[PDB]
């Protein structure tokens, strides 16, 4: 959760400098699909 | 989009209020005697 967070910080202010300097917003699939997973993993084991 | 995004920015001036208020002034006022004359 921490790792992906810090990513995805990251990926945020990337995406505060791309929209700066007004270039294309790089997409990033595999941060959305880690999210997902964990998601679900993370809501049932809170759950148990 | 082609000249980079714009920057938004805020001024505003001091504005005074209106206020109503009304004074009177007066009349001053005599006086009115009488009297005779002496020897």
């Amino acid at each position: 959760e921490d790792e992906y967070d810090v990513k995805y910080q990251m990926y945020k202010i990337n995406a505060r400098g791309e929209n700066l300097f007004g270039l294309q917003n790089q997409k990033y699939p595999e941060l959305e699909k880690t999210d997902a997973e964990i998601k679900n993993l993370n809501k049932l084991y809170n759950l148990y | 989009r082609n000249k980079f995004n714009y920057n938004t920015r805020e001024c505003q001036t001091i504005n005074p209020s209106i206020r109503e208020r009304g004074v009177s002034t007066e009349p001053p006022p005599s006086d009115t005697i009488c009297g005779n004359i002496t020897q």
